């Protein structure tokens, strides 16, 4: 029932850099605070107990400090492994309670994506759906626009991106766009084409392949 | 010096009961200084405390939870268990389990777990299983792309290996996206050289426990 | 009705000790940067919202009740008593309470282990033959392994028992890793004992015994405790609150109903 304010709610910041994020309980907690980390994928990793005591195997650049109502984590020289959100948590009474949580995201140098498209194989065409596949690998910043063309048209409404979570050693983004035709309109068409705008191209890049080739 | 492993349906009706249960490794859950946590959190949203119980019996379960939240430690099985009745899509989240010790100079009784899991996904829905389909993505300077396409399950989440494992390194498996279908689809994908495609053996696998599916599929040239 | 404060605490008439960075508790265990409390006396002892411990990490059981006990006694007056004992180590250190640049531990404590390879069963007297009662602290050390365990006391479980001829406090530790507290997954609980004149103490361990060095010197009267973080200053006044000093000419006061003094009634 005590709510945990953590600010800021997100944050970017560059290797080597120092991070700081605070958590204000709305009452007075003196130092029932701990500090979590939760990486993509992990299970949540206790960093910082009451308050500021560094929990085993945390690296010592990171470090809790304050008590009663306003408490900070430092992270004084990112590394891209500290790529996760952070919560606080009040240990003072019952129910625990955690922060809204601060992501923590990288920002390193621009990297291009290399692009790959890869035509529906034959046992879904069986299924009466075409999935066409355009692979973005390993870039930076996120933006990344993906444009598909089928025989120099542009299409609208009929495709689905992802992109994964920042990589924990090269802070780099991936992502997939997957156009999503039937079969009957598929083999209508020819020309299949993903066109990617990105600020690590200076002009776009286009993949393509041919039905039937 | 512990390790934390969940399990449970992965989907559950509305108005249903949801269990989970939590294996123990490393140390006996019979222990005077342990107690044993879930907490949860939905998709997109914050971490929700759910509630501790010691092996001597004493139990706090969250507020907002309590009038159908129940937890039972198995010794027999070295195992401790949740059970939520009456459950809506409000309780649809990833669940995890965890251990703390008893620390009342540092900690409110029960309140600080230190070892968790990675959490479970429980669905709580209406709409039935339905295994993936999973198709190949084949390969067209230096580094060539390859993958496998798994489209058309429910509920989340599918897990993807390449080689059973050992291809590791290089390895992209994307978020499922919802389809206007209400199915989920995702890709895995894999850089490997060039040169490797006209001799080296690729597998992926996917398996999704809910519809007990295992698929193979090997990818290579059209 | 009396509504205002100055805000500070006059150290006059009481005699005021100003807990700084310190608990009362804290300076009773001797926490290396409250050992400039050694021996004070005080008719108010003051204790910060910043205050902090600094030493091996520890809980005590009935925290609220000794911290009441030695502050209505007001003193930390303490006496180094001869305890022998026999076929341990003594003065043990760590380096969650360092003391100068190495390991330390509480002043007021005996970090006992085990010497060689054996940790014998201690059985030690200490005779209360003084006309005033003797406050001993002393404490158990709860390891956070099976190994640390044996490591330390050989025994694979220990246990604490100290007794007068009126009391009897037999402690088991509980082994097991706690989150890490200045690098330690180890803890101690500390307890008390009160020996009345002509009374003994007995302490019997075959493990995990943090010993008394000696006793602290019980009195009785008006001496007491106050959370306050009201500066201190050079003035006169009777009535002390925690949010300041306040006047005592009305019968009642809006100010705070903890206070300590000739007070006006709160309302
Ligand atoms: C221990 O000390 C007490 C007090 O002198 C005594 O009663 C007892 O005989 C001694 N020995 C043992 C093993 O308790």
């Amino acid at each position: 029932d005590i709510v945990m304010t953590q600010s800021p709610s997100s944050l970017s910041a560059s290797i080597g850099d120092r991070v700081t994020i605070t958590c204000r309980p709305s009452q007075n907690i003196r130092s029932f605070l701990n500090w979590f980390q939760h990486k993509p994928g992990k299970a949540p990793k206790l960093l910082i107990y009451a308050a500021s005591n560094l929990q085993s195997g945390v690296p010592s650049r990171f470090s809790g400090s304050g008590s009663g109502t306003e408490f900070t984590l430092t992270i004084r020289s990112l590394q891209p492994e500290d790529f996760a959100t952070y919560y606080c948590q009040q240990s003072y009474n019952t129910p625990p309670t955690f922060g809204q949580g601060t992501k923590v995201e990288i920002k390193r140098t621009v990297a291009a994506p290399s692009v790959f498209i890869f035509p529906p194989s034959d046992e879904q065409l069986k299924s009466g759906t075409a999935s066409v596949v355009c692979l973005l690998n390993n870039f930076y910043p996120r933006e990344a626009k993906v444009q598909w063309k089928v025989d120099n048209a542009l299409q609208s409404g009929n495709s689905q991106e992802s992109v994964t979570e920042q990589d924990s050693k090269d802070s780099t983004y991936s992502l997939s766009s997957t156009l999503t035709l039937s079969k009957a309109d598929y083999e209508k068409h020819k020309v299949y084409a993903c066109e990617v705008t990105h600020q690590g191209l200076s002009s776009p890049v286009t993949k393509s392949f041919n039905r039937g080739e | 010096q512990v390790q934390l492993e969940e399990s449970g349906p992965g989907l559950v009706k509305p108005s249903e009961t949801l269990s989970l249960t939590c294996s123990v490794s490393g140390v006996s859950v019979t222990s005077d200084i342990y107690y044993w946590t879930w907490i949860r959190q939905p998709p997109g949203k914050g971490l929700e405390w759910i509630g501790y119980i010691f092996y001597n019996g004493d139990t706090n379960y969250n507020p907002s939870l309590k009038s159908r939240v129940t937890m039972s430690i198995d010794t027999s099985k070295n195992e401790f268990s949740l059970r939520l009745t009456s459950v809506t899509a409000a309780d649809t989240a990833v669940y995890f389990c965890a251990r703390g010790t008893e620390d009342l100079g540092y900690c409110s009784s029960g309140s600080c777990p230190n070892h968790w899991g990675q959490g479970t996904l429980v669905t709580v829905s209406s709409a039935s299983t339905k295994g993936p389909s999973v198709f190949p993505l084949a390969p067209s300077g230096g580094t060539a792309a390859l993958g496998c396409l798994v489209k058309d399950y429910f509920p989340e989440p599918v897990t993807v290996s390449w080689n059973s494992g050992a291809l590791t390194s290089g390895v992209h498996t994307f978020p499922a996206v919802l389809q206007s279908s209400g199915l989920y689809s995702l890709s895995s994908v894999v850089t490997v050289p060039s040169s490797s495609l006209g001799t080296q053996t690729y597998i992926c696998n996917v398996n999704h426990k809910p519809s007990n599916t295992k698929v193979d599929k090997r990818v290579e040239p059209k | 009705v009396q509504s205002s404060s100055t805000g500070k605490i006059c150290n006059n008439p009481h005699r005021i000790l100003d807990g700084i960075d310190c608990t009362l508790i804290d300076a009773l265990l001797g926490d290396p940067h409250c050992d400039v409390f050694q021996n004070e006396t005080w008719d108010l002892f003051v204790e910060r919202s910043k205050a902090f411990s600094n030493c091996y990490p520890y809980d005590v059981p009935d925290y609220a009740s000794l911290r009441s006990l030695v502050a209505s006694s007001g003193t930390l007056e303490f006496i180094t008593e001869g305890f022998t004992w026999t076929g341990v180590t003594q003065n043990g250190g760590s380096n969650a309470c360092k003391r100068g640049p190495g390991s330390g531990f509480f002043s007021r404590l005996n970090w006992l282990t085990k010497s060689g390879s054996t940790y014998p069963v201690l059985n030690v007297t200490m005779p209360n033959n003084d006309n005033f009662d003797k406050l001993y602290i002393w404490g158990v050390h709860h390891p956070s392994t099976n190994q640390e365990q044996t490591s330390l006391y050989v025994q694979a479980s220990g246990r604490v028992t100290v007794s007068t001829r009126r009391s009897q406090q037999t402690i088991i530790p509980n082994i097991g890793s706690r989150p890490w507290v200045r690098g330690l997954s180890s803890r101690i609980s500390i307890y008390w004992t009160i020996v009345k004149p002509g009374d003994v103490l007995v302490i019997n361990s075959n493990g995990n015994l943090i010993a008394p060095r000696g006793y602290f010197k019980m009195r009785t009267g008006k001496s007491s405790i106050m959370r306050s973080d009201a500066p201190i200053d050079t003035c006169i006044s009777e009535c002390i609150t925690p949010n300041g000093s306040i006047p005592n000419d009305k019968p009642f006061q809006n100010v705070n109903k903890i206070t300590y003094g000739a007070c006006p009634k709160y309302v």
